[PDB]
């Protein structure tokens, strides 16, 4: 299936904290992907005998810096790729990857972002989460603060991941508290903001953009890990979700038949079809990720060995598990990432190392 | 439980 093509170590020997593919790249253009450590962000074209050509990075004018995140979306005028970055600064950067200039920046959190998601359907919708126990949602077209999710009822501690479904309706997020919470946006309230959001212009208006409050998570748990939360995808209405307790669990809340659309605040069960286990892998901020179509999942562990579930089968237990490892990949693997065409596995560690691994 | 080897 995979094998190692290629290796390389970046120049700072900080850790890579996260990879993404950019899966708005063109038809017929290379193969490109963002590594982000150290107080930089730096992109990389994949070519053929396992070639990574270094193109460039933006590094921020911060030596005290360290990016932890990046996502991809596009210019939803002009189709042209964006990337935007964030880490302990708690500053959002939108960056122009071909220029790698900074084309603007949004402060809100002040506190650590730890990670980045666009919305699925609707590239300016941008989710951040962060250190502060908050997530806020931001429109990158009209450069505006939407909504935050907060209150004493959400996060008590540094928020990790979070994931939006596949329609963009509902958030799941997740963190240091041990919790998963779900957080509904396709409410009346949410889809007004988010129109309201798209109206917005500093200069035909006298008004500063009101965001939401949001204080009240749609659904809340605390029974499927019993330490920090750090990675959660959804897969259709389950959730995928893992802490450093060398598990992914595949849950759902409520009981075995209850529709996702119809679990309410108060729901105090869950119901787990699945749980893949896998060795090493007891620190926390290791992200798994999946291809584009949710038929696989790869994780790194801490000494360097890859995981890959085939879930490409009748039920989520039923999984198929693959392990690549490399004599020389020794450091902790923090996030991987498939390229759009799943031809291609990117694995980045705490050495500033990365891998190519080529089906 | 720490983020990072030590």
């Amino acid at each position: 299936s995979f094998k190692c093509v290629n290796s390389l170590k970046e120049d700072h020997n900080q850790p890579l904290f996260g990879v993404q593919f950019n899966w708005h790249s063109k038809e017929g253009d290379p193969l490109v992907f963002a590594t982000v450590g150290s107080n930089r962000v730096t992109l990389y074209e994949c070519h053929s005998q396992g070639e990574i050509r270094l193109l460039q990075s933006y590094v921020d004018a911060d030596a005290d810096e360290n990016f932890y995140t990046c996502a991809w979306t596009y210019d939803s005028n002009t189709s042209h790729p964006l990337l935007a970055v964030a880490g302990s600064r708690g500053i959002i950067r939108i960056i122009n990857p071909i220029t790698m200039q900074c084309i603007k920046h949004y402060v809100g959190h002040g506190n650590a972002i730890n990670e980045l998601k666009f919305h699925p359907r609707d590239p300016n919708l941008l989710l951040s989460v962060s250190k502060d126990h908050a997530l806020r949602l931001w429109n990158i077209q009209t450069d505006t603060l939407v909504a935050i999710f907060g209150g004493v009822e959400g996060h008590r501690d540094e928020v990790l991941s979070a994931d939006y479904d596949l329609l963009g309706e509902k958030i799941m997020s997740c963190g240091m508290d041990h919790s998963l919470k779900l957080w509904r946006i396709n409410s009346k309230r949410m889809m007004n903001a988010i129109k309201e959001s798209y109206d917005y212009n500093p200069n035909k208006t006298n008004r500063p953009f009101i965001s939401q409050k949001i204080h009240f998570p749609d659904f809340s748990t605390r029974d499927i890990h019993r330490n920090y939360v750090d990675c959660v995808r959804w897969l259709g209405d389950l959730i995928l979700s893992k802490s450093c307790e060398n598990a992914i669990v595949c849950w759902k809340p409520g009981k075995m038949e209850d529709d996702i659309d119809k679990i309410k605040p108060s729901e105090s069960n869950v119901t787990i079809l699945g749980r893949f286990d896998y060795s090493q892998c007891d620190i926390w901020y290791m992200r798994f990720s999946m291809d584009f179509w949710q038929k696989m999942l790869a994780l790194g562990n801490q000494v360097g060995k890859l995981y890959v579930w085939d879930l490409e089968v009748e039920d989520p237990h039923k999984a198929k598990c693959t392990t690549l490892t490399h004599h020389k990949c020794g450091a902790a693997i923090r996030q991987t990432s498939f390229s759009r065409d799943s031809s291609i596995l990117i694995a980045v560690c705490d050495d500033a190392s990365i891998w190519r691994w080529d089906r | 439980h720490r983020k990072v080897l030590r």
